[PDB]
C-alpha cells in the first residue's frame, strides 16, 4: 500500500535518525569539549597549533619556495636589510640635527624591542 | 588576559592607578611628559577589562586603551567567584 | 580537560568558520574544499526532496493532472499523532515547486525522479572527493566561463526535453532545416505561453543557451580587459566574496520578481500558496545575500584594507557627507511615508475616506503604460493598443502603491544607511577613532565617553538586520496583499484599504488569519493544525530573541553566579561537580545580542511562513 | 645631547620616508609587487609622473598608430551604425522571423561592431596623445 | 558536615584542575615576574607561615569581627584565594567587598577572599579611612603565596624608582598600524602589539604601494622545466634604472625634510 | 560553610550522611545499587499514569518500559560525566580518576532496572 514502505523504513531509522544519532552527536560533541583538541585552531597556543605552526616553519625553511610570499616579519622582505640600514644612515647624517649623539643602529633597535610580556607568544616563554 | 596598552600622550594623572579595581595600572618614571611619570601595565593578566581606567583618563583620546580579547579569557579577566581554573 | 567557560563554546562557534583566523587550512585550496563540500550539502539535500518526492509523492498523479491534483512532499509518521490526526493527514504536502520544476524539465516517471536522486547522491560525491584534495589546480575549475558552459549545457537538457522536441527534426544529421523546425524547441515567443499559464520550455532553452554563449564572450571580454590594465592591487577573500554576494542578492530578487511576473514552471500560477512562498522565500534569501555583501565589505574595511587614493578612500575621505544624505533621505521618506499613512488612517477613521492623501504613482504608471502594458490600462503617456500582445502576471499599480513602495525606498535606504555607516566608521568615528585596532566584532568601549554600547562594526550589521527584515516584510506584505486580492478577485478592497494602515491589519492580517487559528481547537484539528502551532513556536522564538536583546549580560552573570551557588551548595552534586569543568558563565555581549537577532529573525521567517501557508492555502 | 622629542619625531619622519622611497625599488620583494598585481608590468608604464596614459595601455595593438585607429573606429561605426538601422528600423528583423524567415547575418554581424568602435576610438585618442 | 560542604578535599574535587589549564587555556599563564615589572625589583617572597591559606586558620586573632555571609569564597569549590593584612589604629566597622559588614581589630587584621577585585575593593575602602601598609597576598592551590597590590612596598598611585615601563607604546594610539597592513603577519588581529619599528615600517610600506610610478615589477619566477623564455623586456636595465631612480628619489625626498 | 539548622543540624548531617551517596561501610556498587532501586520505584510512577497509554491493560508495562528507558538515558549521561569530569570523589586508592563514580553511575542502571521492575510486579499484582 501506499503507508507502506516509510512505514517499515521510518520505524526502522527515525528512531534511529533521530535518538540515536542526535544522542551520540551531543555526548561526543560533550567528549569534544573535553578533548585536547577541542578549538585547537581557534584557541591560542594551542598544542596542535603550536605543533603545526613549528612545523610549517620547518618546511619553509627546508624546502625554499622560489616565489616570493608574504613576510611574517614585514622587515623580512627586504634582500638586503645591511642596505636598507646603511641608507637609512647615509640619510639621517645628512638630515641629523647638528652633532647629534643618536646614531640609527640604536633606533631601530629602541624601535624594535618592546616590553609587552603579558601578550601570549610571550606567555608561553618564547 | 586583555591587552592594555599606554601611550605616549599619557601625562602622569595617576587616575587610572586609582580606578583600576584589580591593580593593574602601575606609576613609572619617564621622561616625556611634565609629570615625570608614566602609567604602566605590568599586572594585565589581573586586568577584568572593566575600562574605568579609561573613563578617568583625561586626554583627548585614551592614552591608556584596553584591548578586549574574547578568545583569551581568564578567570581573572572573566572575573570568576565560584569557579577555579589554577 | 575542558577547563574552559561556556563563552568558549559561542566565542569559537562564532568564528568557526572564519577560516582566515584558523592557520591550519587558511589557504584559498582549502576555501574551495569549503565551496565543493557546500555544494556536496547542497545537492544532497537536493536529493532529500527528489527522494521523498518520489518514494511517497503524486508527481505520476501530478503531470496528469496538474490542476487538480496537490502535490506531496514526504509521508509523515509523527508517533504523537492520534490515530484520527493519522487517519486525517495523508502525507506531508508540498510548499514547493520542486513538482512543477520537474514537470517542466521533462519528468514524467517516479524511476526518472529515482535516477535523478542517485545522480544527486554521486554528485555529492563527487564534491567530496574533490573537497579530499584541495590544490592550485582545481582553483582553476570556476569562472565566468565555467558558469555560462554551465548555462549552455542546462539549454541542451531544455532542448532535449521540451514538448516539441518530438516535433524536432534532427538538426546536427539533417541540418538545420526550415525555421518551425528550430522553433520546435528555441522559442522568442515571449511571456507567459497559455495553458501551462508559463514560459514555453523552448524559450527557457533558448535563453539559456543566449546566455551561456554571451557569457562565454563577455569573460573573454573581461579578460582582454585584464591583458591590458592588469591591476589586481585589492585582492581579499571580502572583498571577492562582497562583490559575490552582492551580485548573487541582486540575481535573487530579481528572481523573485521575475519568476512571479513570468514563472517558468508549468501550471505554477495555479498553485497559489506555493507561487508566494517562492517570491517571499526568493526575495529574503537575496536581501540577506545583499546584506552580506556589505557585511564582507565592512570586514574587508576592518582587516583586509590599506588606505590609498583609491574608490574607497575617496568613499571614506566623504563618509560623512554619504552617512548624512542617507539619514536626510531615510528621514524624509519615514517622515513622508509614515504622515501619509497615519493622515489617511485618520481620514478613514473619522469617516471621510475622501480627504485622504492619495498620490497616484504617475511615474510608474507611465513606465508601465509606456514601455510593458500592450493596452491603454491607465492611458497615460501611451494610449495604443498591441495588436499582438504578450501574456504575463505584472499587477497593475492603484494609490497604495505610492506608499508602500515608499516604505519599501525608506527601508532599503535605512539598511544601506545603517550598513554603510558602520562600515565606513569600521574606520573610526570621534567617539572610538581607533576602531581599526579592535577587530570587526567587540563588546563595547565601556562606559566611558558617555557610553559605547553597540559601536562595533558588527553591530552596525546587528542593528541593520532588523531594517532587512522589516523591509523584506513590508515589500513581502505588498505582494502577498496584493496577490490574495487579484486572486480573490477583490482589487478594490486592496486599492483602497490600502491606503491607511488599519486597512494593512484589519483586511490583510487580522482577515487573513482566521483559516490558520482554526488549525486546531476545542471542536478538533485539521490539516493547518501543524501551521499554527508553528505560528505559536515562532512567536515564542520571536519574544526568546526580545529576552536576549533587551535584557544584557551583567544581569544574568550574577544571576547564573547565583544558580552556580545552589549548585555548588546542593546536596548529591558538590562532590561531583565544582563549576571547574566547563563554567558556567552568561553570554557575551556580542553573543547575546548574535542569539537574540537569530530568535528575532528565526521567529520572523517561521511566523511569516506559517501565515503564508495558513493564508494561500 | 639631550635628544629633543622633536628630534625624535624628526628621526620618525625621516624613517618613513626613507622607508617609503625605499620599498618602491627591487629591494623589498612582497608578494604585492609581483606582475599583476600592484606594479605596471616590467616594460610597459601605462602612466608617467603626470596621470597621463602611455601607449602601453592598449595592449596588443600598442604601436597602432592614431590615424588607423581613427580610421577603425570610423569604419566600424559606420558599419555598427548601418547594421543597427538595418536590423531595427529599416527592414527590420524580428519581422522577418515574424515572416517565417532566418535572420540576415551581415546585419547582426555589422552591429557587433559598435562597441568595437567604442574602445576604438579611445584608444585612437589615447594614441594620438601619445604622439603615435 | 557533609551537608554543608562536599566531605571529600578541595583538591579531591579539583581533579586535574591543573593540567587541563595548561590545556584548555593555553594562554593563560604569568610572566615571568608577576607582580612586578622588572626582573631587578627585589621580589619581596613570603611563605604560608606568614600568610596561610584559609583552611588552615579557624577563630584567628587577626580575623575582623565578621559574622560569616553566603558571600565569601567557595571552599572546597575554589582552592585560589587572596589575602589583606593591614594594621588599624582603632576598631571600626567597614563594609566587606561580599557584602555585611564586619569590624576591624585594634591591631592587626586578616581577610581571605577568592578574587583580587574584592581585596582591591577592600583597601581602596581602607586607604580612604586613612590606613597604610595594606597588603594583599595570593593564595595559590598548593599553598604557594605571592604578595601584591604594593608589591614594590610604593603604592602605584606614587611613582616609584626601579619600575621599568610595561605596554608603553611610543606613539599616540590611532598612529598604530591598521590591520591591513599587518596582513599575514603575527600581528595581524593584534596590531597594538607590533613594535613601533614594524608599524612604522608597514606604514610606510602601504605609502611605497601607492606609487606604482616608481614601484619596481617584480619579474616572475622561473617555475617551469622548460628553458627561460626569451621575452622582450631586460631585467638588468631595468633594475639598473630602478636603483638609479631610487638614490635619486631617496636624495629628493631627503632635501625636502 | 555558613550553618543554618537545614544544612548544619544533627539531623541534616546524619541524613545526608547516612544517604547511599554518602553512607560508610557501604561499597560504591551499593551506593549505584541503592540509589537506582530508588530512582526506579519512583519513576515507573508518573509513567503507567499520566502517560499515552493510560487506559489501556498495559499501561504499568509501558510505564516500566519508560522508567527504564529513562535510567538508561541518566546513567548514560552519568557515564559521560565520569568520562569527562572524573569527579574522582569516590576513588578507592590507587585505581583511575572516576573508577569509583563510573562504578556507581553502572550500578545505577542495574538498580534502576530492579527497582523498576519491582514497581511494574507490585503494579501487576496487588
Ligand atoms: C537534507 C537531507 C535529508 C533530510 C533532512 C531528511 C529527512 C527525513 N528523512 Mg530522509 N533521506 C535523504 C535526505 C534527507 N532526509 C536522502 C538523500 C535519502 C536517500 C538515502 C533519504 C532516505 C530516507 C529513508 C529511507 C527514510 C528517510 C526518512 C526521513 C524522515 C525521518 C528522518 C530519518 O530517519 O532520516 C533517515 C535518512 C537517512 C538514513 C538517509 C541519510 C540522509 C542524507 C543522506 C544525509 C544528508 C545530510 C545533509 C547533507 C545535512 C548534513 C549536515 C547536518 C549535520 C546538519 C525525515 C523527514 C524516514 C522516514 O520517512 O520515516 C518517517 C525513512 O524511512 N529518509
Ligand atoms: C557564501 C556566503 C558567505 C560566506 C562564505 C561567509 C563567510 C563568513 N562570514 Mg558571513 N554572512 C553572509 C554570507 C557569507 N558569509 C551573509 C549573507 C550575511 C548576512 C546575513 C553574513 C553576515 C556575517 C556576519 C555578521 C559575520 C560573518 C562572518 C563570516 C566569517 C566567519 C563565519 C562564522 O564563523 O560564522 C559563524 C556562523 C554561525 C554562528 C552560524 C549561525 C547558526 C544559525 C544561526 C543557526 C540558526 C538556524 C536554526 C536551525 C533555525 C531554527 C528555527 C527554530 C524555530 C527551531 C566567514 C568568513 C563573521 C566575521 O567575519 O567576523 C570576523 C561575522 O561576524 N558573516
Ligand atoms: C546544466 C546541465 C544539465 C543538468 C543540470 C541536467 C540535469 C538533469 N538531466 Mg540532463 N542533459 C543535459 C544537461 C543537463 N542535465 C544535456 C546537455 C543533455 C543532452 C545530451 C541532457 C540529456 C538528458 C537526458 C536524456 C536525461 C537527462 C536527465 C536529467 C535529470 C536526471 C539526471 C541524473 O542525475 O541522472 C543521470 C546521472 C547520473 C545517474 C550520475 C551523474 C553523472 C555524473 C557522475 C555526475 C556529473 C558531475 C557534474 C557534471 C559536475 C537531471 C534533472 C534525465 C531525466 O529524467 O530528466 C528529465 C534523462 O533521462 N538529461
Ligand atoms: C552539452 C551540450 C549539448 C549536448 C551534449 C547535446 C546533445 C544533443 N543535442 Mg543539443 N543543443 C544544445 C546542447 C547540447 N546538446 C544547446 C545549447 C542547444 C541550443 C542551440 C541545442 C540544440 C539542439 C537541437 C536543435 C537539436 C539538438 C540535438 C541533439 C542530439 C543530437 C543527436 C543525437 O542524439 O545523437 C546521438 C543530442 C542528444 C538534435 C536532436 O535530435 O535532439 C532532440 C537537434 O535537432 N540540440
Ligand atoms: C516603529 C518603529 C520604528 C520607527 C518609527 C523607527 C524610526 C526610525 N529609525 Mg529605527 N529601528 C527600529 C524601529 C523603528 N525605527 C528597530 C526595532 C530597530 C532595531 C534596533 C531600529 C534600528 C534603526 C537603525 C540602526 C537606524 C534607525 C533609523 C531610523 C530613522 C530613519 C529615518 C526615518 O524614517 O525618519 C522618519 C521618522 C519617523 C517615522 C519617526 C516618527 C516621526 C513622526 C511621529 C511621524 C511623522 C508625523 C508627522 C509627519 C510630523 C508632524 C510635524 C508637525 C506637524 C509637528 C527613524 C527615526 C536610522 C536613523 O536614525 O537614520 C536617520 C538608523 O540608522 N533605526
Ligand atoms: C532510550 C533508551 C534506552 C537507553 C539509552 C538505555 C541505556 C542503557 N541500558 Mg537500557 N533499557 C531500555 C531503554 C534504554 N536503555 C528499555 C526500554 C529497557 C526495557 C527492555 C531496557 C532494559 C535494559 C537492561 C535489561 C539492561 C539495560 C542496560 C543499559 C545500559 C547499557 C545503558 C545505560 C544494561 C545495564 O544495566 O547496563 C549497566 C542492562 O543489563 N537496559
Ligand atoms: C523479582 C524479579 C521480577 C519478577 C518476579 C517479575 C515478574 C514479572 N514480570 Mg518483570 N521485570 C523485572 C523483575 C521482575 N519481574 C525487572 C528487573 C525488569 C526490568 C528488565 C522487568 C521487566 C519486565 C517486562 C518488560 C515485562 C515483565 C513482565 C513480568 C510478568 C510476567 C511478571 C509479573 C511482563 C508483564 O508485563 O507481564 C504482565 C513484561 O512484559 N517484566
Ligand atoms: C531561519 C534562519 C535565520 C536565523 C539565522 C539568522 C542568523 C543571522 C545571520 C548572521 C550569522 C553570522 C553572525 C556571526 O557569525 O557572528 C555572530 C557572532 C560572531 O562571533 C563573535 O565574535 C566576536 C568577535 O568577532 C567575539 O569573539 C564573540 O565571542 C563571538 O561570539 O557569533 C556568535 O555570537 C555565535 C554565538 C551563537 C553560536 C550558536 C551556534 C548555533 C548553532 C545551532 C545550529
Ligand atoms: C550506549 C553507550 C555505551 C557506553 C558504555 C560504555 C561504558 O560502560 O562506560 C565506559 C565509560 C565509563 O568511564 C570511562 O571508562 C572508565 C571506567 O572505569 C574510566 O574510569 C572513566 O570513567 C572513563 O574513561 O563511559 C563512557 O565513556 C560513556 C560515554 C557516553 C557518551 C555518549
Ligand atoms: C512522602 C513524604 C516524604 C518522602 C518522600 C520520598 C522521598 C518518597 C520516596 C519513596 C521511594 C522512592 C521509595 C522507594 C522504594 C524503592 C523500592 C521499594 C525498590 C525496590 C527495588 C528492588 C526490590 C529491586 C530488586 C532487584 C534488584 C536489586 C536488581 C535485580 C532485579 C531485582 C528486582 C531482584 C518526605 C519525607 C519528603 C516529607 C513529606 C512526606
Ligand atoms: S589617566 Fe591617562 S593620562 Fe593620566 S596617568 Fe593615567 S593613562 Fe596617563
Ligand atoms: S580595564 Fe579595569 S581591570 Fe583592566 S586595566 Fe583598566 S581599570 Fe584595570
Amino acid at each position: 500500500a501506499y503507508g507502506d514502505g516509510p512505514k517499515k523504513w521510518g520505524a526502522v531509522l527515525l528512531p534511529l535518525t533521530i535518538f540515536g544519532v542526535g544522542i551520540t552527536a551531543m555526548g561526543t560533541f560533550v567528549l569534544y569539549t573535553f578533548s585536547e583538541d577541542f578549538f585547537w585552531a581557534f584557541v591560542p597556543g594551542s598544542k596542535r597549533s603550536m605543533e603545526l605552526e613549528k612545523k610549517k616553519k620547518e618546511m619553509a625553511e627546508k624546502y625554499p619556495s622560489p616565489v616570493v610570499q608574504h613576510p611574517a616579519d614585514p622587515l623580512a622582505g627586504l634582500v638586503n636589510r645591511a642596505d636598507y640600514e646603511k641608507g637609512l644612515e647615509e640619510a639621517w647624517d645628512k638630515v641629523k640635527p647638528k652633532g647629534s649623539t643618536v646614531t640609527v643602529e640604536e633606533k631601530l633597535k629602541e624601535l624594535s624591542t618592546q616590553n609587552n610580556p603579558h601578550y601570549w607568544r610571550n606567555a608561553i616563554k618564547s | 588576559a586583555h591587552a592594555v596598552k599606554i601611550y605616549d600622550t599619557c601625562i602622569g594623572c595617576t587616575l587610572c592607578v586609582r580606578a583600576c579595581p584589580t591593580d593593574v595600572i602601575e606609576m613609572v618614571p619617564a621622561t616625556v611628559n611634565a609629570a615625570k611619570q608614566v602609567a604602566s601595565t605590568p599586572r594585565v593578566e589581573d586586568c577584568v577589562g572593566c575600562k574605568r581606567c579609561e573613563t578617568a583618563c583625561p586626554t583627548d583620546f585614551l592614552s591608556i586603551r584596553v584591548y578586549l580579547q574574547e578568545n583569551e579569557e581568564t578567570q581573572y579577566s572573566l572575573g570568576l567567584d565560584l569557579a577555579d581554573w589554577s | 580537560y575542558g577547563r574552559c567557560a561556556t563563552q568558549r563554546y559561542f566565542q569559537v562557534l562564532g568564528n568557526i568558520h572564519d577560516i582566515e583566523l584558523n592557520e591550519s587550512l587558511n589557504s584559498p585550496q582549502a576555501i574551495q574544499a569549503l565551496s565543493f563540500g557546500q555544494l556536496s550539502v547542497i545537492l544532497l539535500w537536493l536529493a532529500a526532496y527528489t527522494f521523498h518526492i518520489g518514494w511517497s509523492g503524486n508527481f505520476e498523479a501530478f503531470i496528469d493532472n496538474p490542476l487538480g491534483v496537490q502535490p506531496i512532499n514526504h509521508f509523515v509518521l509523527d508517533p504523537h499523532y492520534s490515530q484520527y490526526k493519522v487517519d486525517t493527514t495523508i502525507a506531508a504536502l508540498t510548499n514547493h515547486p520542486i513538482y512543477h520544476w520537474l514537470m517542466t524539465v521533462g519528468f514524467t516517471s517516479n524511476a526518472q525522479i529515482y535516477r535523478f536522486t542517485l545522480g544527486l547522491e554521486i554528485t555529492a560525491a563527487v564534491m567530496l572527493v574533490l573537497s579530499l584534495a584541495p590544490s592550485v589546480g582545481l582553483l582553476s575549475m570556476g569562472g565566468l566561463e565555467v558558469v555560462s558552459w554551465i548555462s549552455i549545457c542546462w539549454a541542451g537538457h531544455l532542448v532535449n526535453f521540451a514538448p516539441g522536441a518530438a516535433n524536432l527534426t534532427n538538426v546536427v544529421m539533417e541540418g538545420p532545416g526550415s525555421l518551425g523546425n528550430l522553433m520546435n524547441v528555441l522559442t522568442f515567443n515571449g511571456g507567459i505561453q497559455l495553458g501551462t499559464q508559463a514560459l514555453a520550455v523552448s524559450d527557457v532553452a533558448h535563453h539559456h543557451v543566449a546566455i551561456g554563449i554571451v557569457g562565454l564572450w563577455i569573460s573573454a571580454l573581461l579578460r582582454v580587459s585584464k591583458y591590458a590594465w592588469n591591476f589586481n592591487t585589492q585582492s581579499s577573500y571580502h572583498l571577492d566574496l562582497s562583490l559575490s554576494l552582492t551580485v548573487g542578492g541582486i540575481l535573487t530578487s530579481l528572481l523573485a520578481q521575475q519568476a512571479y511576473v513570468y514563472p517558468a514552471l508549468s501550471y505554477l500560477p495555479y498553485d497559489y500558496l506555493t507561487t508566494t512562498s517562492l517570491y517571499v522565500h526568493h526575495q529574503y534569501i537575496g536581501a540577506f545575500l545583499a546584506t552580506g555583501g556589505f557585511v564582507h565589505g565592512g570586514i574587508f574595511l576592518v582587516r583586509d584594507y590599506t588606505l590609498s587614493n583609491d574608490l574607497v578612500g575617496k568613499l571614506l575621505a566623504t563618509k560623512a557627507t554619504v552617512i548624512s544624505t542617507l539619514s536626510w533621505i531615510t528621514l524624509f521618506l519615514g517622515f513622508h511615508a509614515t504622515g501619509l499613512y497615519m493622515h489617511n488612517d485618520a481620514m478613514a477613521a473619522f469617516g471621510v475616506p475622501q480627504k485622504q492623501i492619495i498620490i497616484e504613482p504617475v511615474f510608474a504608471e507611465f513606465i508601465q503604460q509606456v514601455f510593458f502594458l500592450g493596452t491603454p490600462v491607465y492611458g497615460l503617456g501611451s494610449a495604443a493598443v498591441s495588436s499582438t500582445p504578450t501574456l504575463s502576471f505584472l499587477p497593475i499599480i492603484s494609490g497604495g502603491d505610492f506608499l508602500v513602495h515608499h516604505a519599501i525606498a525608506l527601508g532599503l535606504h535605512t539598511t544601506v544607511l545603517v550598513l554603510i555607516k558602520g562600515a565606513l566608521d569600521s574606520q573610526g568615528s570621534y567617539l572610538f577613532p581607533d576602531k581599526q585596532s579592535f577587530g570587526y566584532g567587540f563588546a563595547c568601549d565601556g562606559p566611558g565617553r558617555g557610553g559605547t554600547c553597540d559601536i562595533s562594526t558588527w553591530d552596525s550589521f546587528y542593528l541593520a538586520f532588523f531594517w532587512v527584515n522589516n523591509t523584506v516584510a513590508w515589500f513581502t506584505y505588498y505582494f502577498h496583499w496584493k496577490v490574495l486580492s487579484l486572486w480573490q478577485s477583490s482589487t478594490a478592497v486592496f486599492d483602497e484599504n490600502s491606503l491607511y494602515l488599519m486597512g494593512w491589519f484589519r483586511d490583510y492580517l487580522w482577515q487573513n488569519c482566521a483559516a490558520l487559528l482554526s488549525g486546531y481547537d476545542s471542536l478538533g484539528s485539521n490539516d493547518l493544525a501543524v501551521w499554527a502551532w508553528a505560528f505559536l513556536l515562532a512567536h515564542l522564538a520571536w519574544a526568546t530573541g526580545f529576552m536576549f536583546l533587551i535584557s544584557w549580560r551583567g544581569y544574568w552573570q550574577e544571576l547564573i553566579d547565583t544558580v552556580i551557588y545552589m549548585h555548588l551548595k546542593a546536596p548529591f552534586f558538590n562532590e561531583i561537580w565544582s563549576a571547574d569543568v566547563v563554567t558556567p558563565v552568561a553570554l557575551s555581549i556580542v553573543q547575546a545580542r548574535f542569539i537574540g537577532l537569530a530568535h528575532y529573525v528565526a521567529g520572523f521567517i517561521l511566523t511569516y511562513l506559517a501565515f503564508v501557508v495558513g493564508a494561500t492555502s | 645631547y639631550t635628544e629633543s622629542a622633536q628630534d625624535a619625531k624628526l628621526f620618525e619622519t625621516v624613517f618613513s620616508t626613507y622607508t617609503a622611497e625605499y620599498l618602491k625599488g627591487p629591494m623589498y620583494e612582497t608578494p604585492e609587487k609581483m606582475i599583476g598585481r600592484r606594479p605596471f608590468n616590467p616594460g610597459e608604464p601605462l602612466w608617467g609622473e603626470d596621470k597621463k596614459l602611455t601607449s602601453n595601455v592598449l595592449g596588443p595593438l600598442k604601436r597602432v598608430s592614431s590615424n588607423e585607429l581613427a580610421f577603425l573606429t570610423m569604419i566600424c561605426l559606420a558599419i555598427g551604425a548601418w547594421g543597427e538601422a538595418q536590423f531595427l528600423w529599416f527592414d527590420p528583423q524580428f519581422a522577418a522571423i515574424d515572416r517565417g524567415e532566418y535572420f540576415n547575418p551581415i546585419y547582426i554581424i555589422a552591429a557587433s561592431l559598435l562597441p568595437v568602435s567604442f574602445w576604438a576610438h579611445i584608444a585612437c585618442y589615447i594614441q594620438k596623445a601619445n604622439g603615435k | 558536615a557533609v551537608p554543608n560542604t562536599p566531605k571529600s578535599s578541595p583538591d579531591t574535587l579539583a581533579g586535574n584542575r591543573t593540567e587541563a589549564s595548561a590545556v584548555s587555556r593555553p594562554y593563560d599563564k604569568f610572566n615571568v615576574n608577576y607582580p612586578l615589572s622588572s626582573p631587578d625589583q627585589a621580589r619581596t617572597e613570603v611563605t604560608t607561615k606568614e600568610i596561610p591559606r584559609p583552611e588552615d586558620l579557624v577563630d584567628s586573632p587577626k580575623f575582623p569581627l565578621f559574622g560569616g555571609s553566603a558571600n565569601g569564597y567557595m571552599s572546597k569549590a575554589t582552592r585560589e584565594r587572596h589575602a589583606i593584612t593591614w594594621t588599624a589604629k582603632e576598631e571600626t566597622t567597614f563594609e566587606m567587598p561580599t557584602s555585611g559588614w564586619a569590624m576591624m581589630n585594634k591591631g592587626e587584621n586578616l581577610c581571605y577572599f577568592r578574587k583580587k577585585e574584592q581585596c582591591i575593593a577592600l583597601c581602596k575602602q581602607l586607604r580612604s579611612m586613612k590606613i597604610n601598609d595594606v597588603k594583599i597576598y595570593r593564595l595559590s592551590k598548593d599553598g604557594t603565596v605571592t604578595f601584591l597590590h604594593p608589591s614594590d612596598g610604593v603604592f602605584p598611585e606614587k611613582v616609584n624608582k626601579g619600575r621599568v615601563p610595561v605596554n608603553f607604546r611610543p606613539f599616540t594610539v590611532c598612529q598604530n598600524a591598521k590591520q591591513g597592513e599587518l596582513k599575514f603577519t603575527e600581528y595581524w588581529t593584534k596590531p597594538y602589539e607590533a613594535d613601533a619599528l614594524t608599524t612604522l615600517f608597514v606604514k610606510a610600506r602601504v605609502a611605497a604601494y601607492n606609487d606604482v610610478v616608481n614601484l619596481f615589477p617584480l619579474p616572475n619566477p622561473k617555475l617551469t622545466s622548460g628553458p627561460a623564455e626569451p621575452t622582450s623586456v631586460d631585467y638588468d636595465a631595468l633594475t639598473k634604472e630602478a636603483m638609479e631612480g631610487q638614490k635619486k628619489r631617496i636624495e629628493a625626498a631627503m632635501a625636502s625634510v | 560553610q555558613i550553618r543554618s539548622p537545614i544544612s548544619d543540624s544533627r539531623f541534616a548531617k546524619n541524613f545526608i550522611g547516612n544517604t547511599a551517596f554518602y553512607r560508610e561501610g557501604l561499597e560504591n556498587w551499593q551506593r549505584g545499587l541503592e540509589i537506582g532501586m530508588a530512582h526506579g520505584y519512583f519513576l515507573v510512577g508518573p509513567f503507567t499514569t499520566l502517560g499515552p497509554l493510560r487506559n489501556t491493560p498495559e499501561a504499568a508495562t509501558v510505564g516500566l518500559l519508560s522508567a527504564c528507558a529513562v535510567i538508561g538515558i541518566v546513567s548514560v549521561g552519568g557515564l559521560l560525566f565520569g568520562a569527562t569530569v572524573k569527579p574522582r570523589a569516590f576513588d578507592k586508592d590507587g585505581a583511575t580518576a572516576g573508577s569509583g563514580f563510573t562504578e556507581i553511575i553502572n550500578w545505577h542502571a542495574v538498580g534502576g532496572l530492579g527497582g523498576a521492575g519491582f514497581c511494574h510486579l507490585l503494579l501487576t499484582l496487588f
